[PDB]
């Protein structure tokens, strides 16, 4: 059984953050939500689709209908910034959603700069090949990266970092695509596509 | 107060066995269904196993069944996760979690259960990675140009990069390393420079990996 959330939700202080969680007939299951800050244990904020544990601010609320469970944070504050995970059961099995990073905006939004490098000659000699996609100067610190060989999506051999702060308070990340020298020559083009706050930008390199 | 304290984590080789412990306090674990949940670095939560308050029933995620066994030391109010035949993708922080609703299993009715208490977690690193110096490759530049150095497959952290021994600093960005599934790190350093200077100016990246006593210079040039 599969539970999927959006990767990122961004919100200004005071605005309302809405986090969804989808699953087949999720409405027939009881949904829970957990809040997790970096380096800390998860904290239950909503159980049984809408019940709120004592100690949890009432600006947190939940709902669950049809295929969708929604966690709602009204009047979001900075302390609400965290990863949120939905949770349900499948027989005796517990299932978690993919998780949603909630950013509460604390500086202007900033679109990423993207630089894509092809495999070097020196590496192609050693019978190896790596594409290097470098992503810098973005905020919020949440990105999704998609690789494509010509026009087809690639998922194998992809390794991507978690975003981290630069010395200018924006974020950086990088993604690596591992290939054989043959795979590299076998296509006309390779692309790195970086999605950030609804915008997707692409860089492209070719074996030529 | 209620508390959970997990233990037994560490860095180990693939195929090896390891036993995690979670000691309860402020309550009796024999009155609750108790769970193990794990989280790979930078990834999401993944449920691993449950044992009933009775101890008479256990259940497991497919990814660990036949390899992991959950159990309870009633005398010492302690739960255990015995992991055999460990694999690289078992690398995670392992959390002990308490479930107040679940009693007998399988469920008679639909589960409204949840985790009200979590431990702090114990880290389990499964890797055969050992000390290894990086391969260093130039990233050739294509009114500016970006050029750099790829620092490939090293262990452990850290690697440091400079350019012309630290004489060139403007426009230098050295990225945080990626930790690949192999347990080896890679990083890149880039510098943006004038396109017109590519013919006269020399750009050399200096890569240092102290654990392997590796100091490598690589000249980076067009074409």
């Amino acid at each position: 059984y599969e539970l999927t959330q959006p990767p990122s939700v961004s919100v200004s202080p005071g605005q309302t953050a809405s986090i969804t969680c989808s699953g087949d007939k999720l409405g027939d299951k009881y949904a829970c939500w957990y809040q997790q800050k970096p380096g800390q244990s998860p904290v239950l904020v909503i159980y049984q689709d809408s019940k709120r544990p004592s100690g949890i601010p009432e600006r947190f609320s939940g709902s669950n209908s049809g295929n969708t469970a929604t966690l709602t944070i009204s009047g979001t504050q900075a302390m609400d910034e965290a990863d949120y995970y939905c949770q349900a059961w499948d027989s005796s099995t517990v299932v978690f959603g993919t998780g949603t990073k909630v950013t509460v905006l604390g500086q202007p939004k900033a679109a990423p700069s993207v630089t894509l490098f092809p495999p070097s000659s020196e590496e192609l000699q050693a019978n190896k090949a790596t594409l290097v996609c470098l992503i810098s100067d973005f905020y919020p610190g949440a990105v999704t990266v998609a690789w494509k060989a010509d026009s087809s999506p690639v998922k194998a051999g992809v390794e991507t970092t978690t975003p981290s702060k630069q010395s200018n308070n924006k974020y950086a990340a990088s993604s690596y695509l591992s290939l054989t020298p043959e795979q590299w020559k076998s296509h006309r083009s390779y692309s790195c596509q970086v999605t950030h706050e609804g915008s997707t930008v692409e860089k492209t390199v070719a074996p030529t | 107060q209620v508390q959970l304290v997990e233990s037994g984590g560490g860095v180990v080789q693939p195929g090896t066995s390891l036993r995690l412990s979670c000691e309860a306090s402020g309550f009796t674990s024999s009155a609750y269904a108790m769970h193990w949940v794990r989280q790979a670095p930078g990834k999401g939560l993944e449920w691993v196993a449950v044992i009933t308050f009775d101890g008479g029933y256990q259940y497991y995620a497919d990814s660990v069944k036949g390899r992991f066994t959950i159990s309870r030391d009633i005398s010492r109010n302690t739960l255990h996760l015995h992991m055999n035949s460990l694999r690289a993708e078992d690398t995670a922080v392992y959390y002990c979690a308490r479930d107040p609703l679940t009693k007998l299993l399988p469920f008679d009715w639909v589960s409204g259960g949840y985790f009200d208490y979590w431990g702090q977690g114990t880290l389990v690193t499964v890797s055969s990675a050992s000390t290894k110096g990086p391969s260093v490759f130039p990233l050739a530049p294509s009114g500016t140009a970006a050029l750099g150095c790829l620092v490939k497959d090293y262990f452990p952290e850290p690697v440091t990069v400079s350019w012309n021994s630290g004489a060139l600093t403007s426009g230098v960005h050295t990225f945080p390393a990626v930790l690949q599934s192999s347990g080896l790190y890679s990083l890149s350093s880039v510098v943006t420079v004038p396109s017109s200077s590519l013919g006269t100016q020399t750009y050399i990246c200096n890569v240092n990996h102290k654990p392997s006593n590796t100091k490598v210079d690589k000249r980076v040039e067009p074409k």
